[PDB]
């Protein structure tokens, strides 16, 4: 197809996915349901009025003519029982409609007075409004805005926009819905639909916009279906005035007479186009994967589980290091950028930017530690490192860093995690508010994020140990001092007395939400649930395992686990989240080194494999790290560790 | 979040800045007096207030709290599987559009998955106007959760292979197929609260949840405090919560209690309360003493219980947990209703086996729970209908593609552990032997999967009455000839239930004229005697195989020496062969240093116990303990547990 | 191909999907057929029984009745999951135990 045919396709299903598309539905659409049209009605009156018709006087102004002058003559009551002779009827929804629903439209624009498109919502609400009473009283935030007037309340003359002296006083009569029209269109992306390029509202809607400025608008997407394909002339012409146009008979064939293939043509191109990625050539597989995946370059580790809620369960990232097709019916980009991955010469196949841009996608999957397919994936090893000095404990050379200046937002966040953890909670709130304060110049806002949810946390800890102190007091302390403030914690009360968590997220732009899509688990306990059910499943398998005596002699089915908690360690403590204080967290490490241990143990002594199969099975062996010891230190009780010694 | 409502039924106030206005209607629910205060209408508001207050189980505050009966009661006829009843409330003209709600959540609990999605189509249409938009939301979340259900079945079932049946039976036509992805080309789920009036955002916040694709990680993640080892509890408000969970999603008519998130989390987290409430008894007996606490554990299980394990266990998970949580030391509590449920799962499925109206979808999901609750059984105690009810069901009408005869001689065996076998259940088995008997009548041979087949039903029955002769395959087998071989094998299988002159006319037709007949004859039994002809062809056996000086057959006689069955001392001049031969030949005369322990664990509690009463004792007393010195084996430390000390 | 075996040692014997092209004595040439062990403590008759498990030979999926059991001259061992030659295996893992029958397809516990 043509280069700017497929970017329009392109712009129209960006916009629906991200909710903001419009669609300005004409009167050919409804004359598809064979609805009478307004020509009939025409000929009906002039034959009413003088006896005999004539097809030669017969223009665009007499249209809106001849209905005023019967109005005029007859009156009122013969006008509105002509109008309900010829109106009374009902008729069948069309495919048409379906398929125009079926693209999610944000709103929906009409001229028609029917009720079709009202019938064709197939389980879906829309606020109608026709009158002008109807706008302030709204019930939702999805308008069906039926600009002329349907009959619902009736079948009167009064309530329809048909006649001269309707369309000249439209503006004087109807302000508040020209004005929605007018700010719908400003807004959101609209696709006009059933409409003829002679039609006067589209000319009315090109002369309105020839007022405003040239790039304070975004030009909308219109929809040609007519029997002959459009000439140069006009369609230069017509673009010139800021209407971008797609023709129906240029890409298919078909005889004169013939309309529902057109539109089902392009509508089901238009259906079938959101799902389909437009990829063919390395540059644009590399383009589109850098797209979705630069916006992770903020942050300094992402965990290997939930990144297939990045690609939309396209492709299962298995924890150790190798990635399988799930969903992905269209092109395989991950088997292309592979390929490029494993063949130096096809690097040279992009241009300079591109080039980089493979270069920096290499590092980051690299660092992040994913290596290639389930079939090319041979016997590799990973291993396991944490650059925080917050892990290892070195409490000197933190302090150190606090007392040094600050350079940086990034720094100052640092800092303000480093002093948290060093107990003094109020400098750490301190710090982290005015962090906040002053990422006000930001393009991201990723930093912004994560520093409220951290100081929602600080503030839930300070109050959780403030109540706690005073149960232990007595007892184990016996000074009973509480190492706090009043004027502090009001304070901090009355911040903190209307952030609610829950919809913090949703109140971030929209970019945010399209991009960071992942950082949302990070707002609730949603983060420990993807692991923590998998690790009670793989008990109920090693502990089964264990009662039955058998000893395979393949890969540990427990190295899941292992490589799981460590790359949750990793996403905790080089992000430098305080989440890491919690109580769930330390219970999960205890249950994960538990098993660990416990396994290891079972499997340190076997019986056939030293005396009968001692020419293989040798791979068995737990080493015990220094990152071990510091994990069992960190999250574990007295009565914990003596049980396992017991155990 | 002005209160917190502990699920005991208490309130308490955390966040609340302004007037106490919960103290203050508890107050007015408490005392009397205050009546007569209010302008009529809010009195009237008041009684609902309470009445709804009531139904909920909302009582007083946490310092007025008078104890707590915390008693659980779901009345929902899907819950308790009174499927007939259902059944006959579906044929019944509606009068209410919560009525074709209900209708329709029935229908997609038994299997009429089209039928539902025609009813949750018929309702969102008719209820899009008032002001109970409620209806309609919980309408389109089943409409979408039962098409995502039928995708997911036609995806794992209909193709991708199946055994059961050749074709699928036409799990929904192309006709019903192909037309809901048109109707669900682009649904998402994500943004149909958020087009929703801003009232109903306004009232229905609570709903929002089921909109997501989980809404259960809270639960799941708290689930953690059960496996802490340090010395309400936890258990007790765990388990509440999950009863409020149960009776929420399933009083409410909701399909999503039939996903596999639900699944396991109910797994997760019985699995987790038993281990625990094992854990405590374990540490309570080893810390203070034996039997001081009763000898009974804490966790007391009633119906409800019984109900969740039976529906949301697989067979694997009920085996590990019975093998890791001993559940015989812990006792049943409600047997009434439990009986019932059985019984009346044992019709259910004798009415699916006998009407041919196998609903696939739903017979897929009813054989687990029915496989998992007759499984369970064991440990319930019933009356003689009831007992003999299931069995007929068990051993009659349950499809064999499930159970076969080793699987179903397992569960009858467990069945029967705390019941025994009076004369019904007996004639029961005695119908089947003679039904197995007949269908043997023809290139027809059965097929299990243990290794057990129909004599061990004879032998249970031997086992537990030694005095019985069956009339009907007597007569059976007083005609039958020699023409068949397959049918006569049968008989032979089960030679110790047939009347005298049956019996001679079997014994006729068994001819001992080799060694490997004999032995041919003794893998069934058939010759339980030792004529001195036998034992010369044992005799004349040993010669050749001793002038002829691969596998082993020489220890079956050696066994057999060893328990007495041969009273002649002929085969000590056979030495030198092999070394069990003169272990179970000449127990003084063996070398012990050629011994291995691994004989140890092909002996059978018999043998076991021969062994361990005879003096021999402390050699392999000793062997075995440098055995479990060395490694720390389980079968090896049982066979010192049980036998030999 | 070694990854899949798994050694039990409540009967002391190994599982392994794997495929026996056995030879019977006196000529007798069987075809492909695996083994199936069943571990059953629990048992009832008495007397004549001298074991625990139930071993049983199952030919292209259906049973065969034993008649004389000595083909002790190998197989012709196949992994049918990509059709590998683990004859060697078997052989060279048979006389390092005691169990008569080293290899089992899969076993079942009724404990």
């Amino acid at each position: 197809l043509d280069n700017n045919v497929v970017e329009c396709i392109k712009e129209i299903t960006e916009s629906s996915r991200n909710g903001k598309l419009v669609f300005f539905v004409g009167a050919g659409v409804s004359t598809l349901s064979d609805y009478p049209q307004w020509w009939r009605l025409v000929d009906k009156y002039h034959e009413e009025l003088y006896g005999s018709p004539k097809k030669g006087n017969y223009s665009s102004d007499e249209y809106l003519r001849i209905p005023q002058i019967f109005y005029n003559v007859k009156g009122e009551m013969a006008f509105d029982g002509i109008l309900k002779d010829f109106f009374q009827v009902d008729k069948p929804t069309n495919p048409i409609h379906d398929k125009i629903l079926a693209m999610n439209p944000a709103h929906v624009i009409t001229t028609n007075y029917d009720n079709l498109i009202d019938t064709a919502c197939r389980g879906k609400y829309f606020s109608v409004i026709s009158a002008e009473e109807d706008v302030a009283n709204a019930t939702s935030s999805r308008y069906l805005l039926k600009v002329h007037g349907d009959f619902r309340k009736g079948f009167k003359g009064e309530n329809v926009v048909l006649k001269e002296d309707d369309y000249l006083n439209y503006d004087q009569n109807y302000p508040l819905i020209s004005n929605l029209m007018k700010t719908i269109i400003a807004t959101h992306t609209i696709v006009f639909i059933g409409y003829g390029l002679g039609d006067y509202n589209i000319n009315m809607l090109l002369n309105w916009v020839r007022k405003l400025q040239k790039d304070s608008f975004h030009k909308p997407f219109f929809i040609r279906t007519d029997p002959s394909p459009i000439e140069n002339e006009t369609l230069i012409y017509y673009e010139n005035k800021g209407l971008r146009i797609i023709d129906a008979a240029s890409l298919i064939d078909s005889n004169e007479y013939d309309y529902l293939e057109r539109y089902s043509a392009v509508m089901d191109l238009l259906i079938e186009s959101q799902e389909n990625k437009f990829i063919t050539k390395d540059d644009e597989v590399i383009d589109y994967i850098y797209g979705k995946i630069s916006p992770l370059f903020a942050l300094q580790y992402i965990r290997k589980i939930d990144l297939k809620h990045v690609f939309e369960y396209d492709y299962h990232f298995e924890v150790n290091g190798t990635v399988v097709r799930h969903k992905n019916k269209g092109f395989g980009y991950m088997e292309r950028f592979f390929e490029l991955k494993e063949s130096c010469d096809e690097r040279s196949k992009l241009s300079k930017k591109q080039y980089e841009r493979f270069n920096a996608l290499f590092n980051f999957f690299e660092k992040n530690g994913v290596i290639c397919m389930a079939k090319d994936a041979g016997t590799l090893n990973t291993s396991i490192e944490i650059n925080s000095l917050a892990y290892h404990g070195k409490y000197d050379v933190m302090k150190k860093f606090i007392e040094e200046q600050s350079v940086s937002i990034e720094d100052d966040y640092k800092k303000a995690f480093f002093l948290a953890c060093l107990g003094r909670w109020e400098e750490s709130y301190d710090l982290y508010s005015n962090i906040i304060l002053n990422s006000i110049d930001e393009s991201n806002g990723c930093v912004y994020y994560l520093s409220q949810i951290n100081r929602y946390r600080i503030y839930q800890s300070i109050t959780q140990a403030v109540t706690q102190f005073n149960g232990l007091g007595l007892l184990t302390f016996g000074r009973h001092y509480k190492p706090f403030t009043d004027e502090f914690l009001a304070r901090i009360e009355r911040e903190m007395t209307n952030f609610n968590i829950d919809d913090l997220f949703n109140g971030m732009p929209f970019e945010f939400q399209k991009k960071y899509k992942i950082l949302e688990f990070l707002s609730d306990n949603q983060f420990l649930y993807d692991d923590t059910v998998k690790l009670f499943e793989l008990t109920n398998k090693v502990r089964s395992e264990m009662s039955e005596g058998s000893y395979s002699f393949g890969m540990s089915s427990d190295i899941v686990v292992l490589l799981r908690l460590y790359d949750n360690l990793r996403f905790l403590y080089e992000n430098c989240l305080w989440s890491v204080s919690f109580h769930e967290f330390h219970q999960y490490i205890r249950n994960s080194m538990s098993l660990l241990i416990e396994k290891a143990e079972y499997e340190r002594t076997r019986d056939i494999d030293e005396l009968g199969f001692s020419f293989f099975g040798k791979k068995s062996g737990f080493f015990m790290e220094y990152y071990d010891f510091v994990n069992i230190s960190r999250h574990f009780k007295i009565d914990d560790i003596k049980n396992l010694e017991r155990s | 979040y002005d209160y917190h409502f502990e699920v005991n039924g208490t309130v308490v106030r955390h966040k609340n800045k302004g007037f106490g206005y919960m103290e203050r209607f508890f107050e007015l629910k408490e005392s009397c007096d205050e009546r007569s205060k209010l302008s009529k209408k809010q009195y009237e508001r008041f009684n609902a207030l309470f009445n709804f207050f009531e139904k909920n189980g909302v009582i007083c505050m946490a310092k007025d709290a008078g104890t707590l009966n915390t008693s659980i009661e779901i009345n929902s006829l899907a819950y308790h599987g009174k499927y007939d009843v259902m059944k006959k409330f579906i044929e019944e003209q509606s009068v209410s559009i919560e009525d074709d709600y209900k209708k329709a959540f029935f229908l997609a609990c038994l299997g009429r998955w089209e039928e539902s999605y025609d009813l949750y189509s018929n309702i969102i249409l008719n209820s899009i106007d008032e002001s109970n938009g409620c209806v309609y939301y919980l309408s389109q979340i089943n409409r979408y959760r039962i098409y995502q259900s039928i995708t997911q079945a036609v995806t794992q079932f209909n193709g991708l292979g199946l055994l059961t049946f050749g074709r699928h039976y036409k799990p929904f036509t192309d006709e019903f197929l192909a037309r809901i992805e048109r109707e669900m080309t682009n649904f998402n789920i994500d943004d149909l609260f958020n087009g929703m009036p801003f009232e109903f955002q306004k009232k229905y916040k609570i709903l929002e949840f089921l909109s997501d694709n989980q809404f259960l990680y809270d639960d799941t993640v708290k689930l953690f405090e059960l496996t802490n080892k340090v010395r309400m509890s936890s258990d007790i408000v765990v388990l509440l919560r999950l009863y409020d969970n149960l009776r929420f999603l399933y009083e409410n008519c909701l399909w999503s209690v039939s996903f596999h998130e639900f699944h396991q989390y109910i797994r997760n987290s019985m699995s987790l309360l038993i281990e625990k409430a094992e854990y405590e008894r374990t540490r309570d007996i080893d810390e203070l003493g034996f039997s001081f606490f009763g000898k009974k554990s804490g966790f007391f299980m009633e119906y409800y219980d019984f109900v969740n394990i039976s529906r949301h266990f697989k067979i694997d998970d009920i085996k590990n947990l019975e093998r890791s949580c001993s559940i015989d030391k812990i006792r049943f509590g409600e047997q009434e209703k439990i009986e019932e449920y059985l019984v009346g799962i044992a019709e259910e499925i004798t009415k699916q086996f006998s009407a041919n109206g196998m609903n696939v979808v739903f017979y897929t999901q009813f054989i687990s729970e029915a496989k998992a609750a007759l499984y369970f059984a064991k440990y319930v105690k019933l009356s003689e209908e009831g007992l003999g009810k299931i069995v007929k069901a068990l051993l009659f009408y349950f499809p064999e593609r499930d159970l076969d005869i080793g699987k179903r001689y397992v569960w009858l065996e467990r069945l029967t552990k705390c019941n025994e076998l009076p004369k019904s259940i007996i004639s029961i088995i005695d119908d089947f032997l003679v039904l197995q008997a007949e269908k043997h009548i023809q290139n027809y041979s059965e097929v299990s999967s243990n290794g057990l087949y129909s004599r061990d039903y004879g032998a249970l029955i031997k086992h537990f009455e030694k005095n019985f002769i069956s009339k009907r395959l007597s007569e059976i087998t007083l005609c039958l000839t020699q023409d068949k071989q397959k049918q006569i094998d049968f008989l032979f299988k089960l030679l110790p239930l047939l009347s005298t002159n049956a019996k001679s006319h079997l014994l006729s037709f068994k001819s001992v004229e080799n060694i490997n007949d004999l032995m041919n004859g003794i893998r069934i039994g058939l010759i339980d005697e030792f004529t001195p002809e036998h034992e010369e062809l044992i005799i004349e056996y040993l010669e050749t195989r001793k002038v002829n000086y691969s596998n082993d057959y020489m220890s079956t006689f050696g066994i057999w020496y060893f328990l007495e069955e041969i009273n002649n001392s002929k085969m000590e001049e056979f030495i030198g062969m092999d070394d069990q031969y003169d272990f179970f030949v000449d127990p003084e005369n063996f070398d012990y240093k050629k011994f291995i322990p691994s004989w140890l664990k092909n002996y059978n509690d018999k043998l076991l116990g021969k062994i361990a009463g005879n003096k021999m004792k402390h050699h392999v007393i000793e062997v075995l303990k440098e055995r479990v010195k060395n490694s720390n084996d389980k079968r090896y430390l049982e066979i010192l547990m049980n036998y030999f000390i | 191909a070694t990854h899949d075996l798994v050694y039990h040692s409540k009967i002391n014997t190994f599982v392994w999907d794997v495929e026996f092209d056995i030879v019977l004595s006196d000529s007798k040439e069987l075809n492909k057929c695996y083994f199936v062990k069943c571990f059953n403590p629990y048992r009832i008759n008495g007397k004549c029984d001298f074991a625990v498990s139930s071993i049983d030979i199952f030919s292209e999926g259906k049973r065969l009745l034993i008649e004389n059991e000595f083909n002790f001259k190998i197989t012709k061992a196949v992994h049918v999951a990509t059709s590998k030659d683990v004859t060697e295996i078997v052989l060279h893992l048979s006389e390092r135990i005691s169990s008569p029958f080293p290899i089992v397809k899969e076993v079942v516990y009724l404990d």
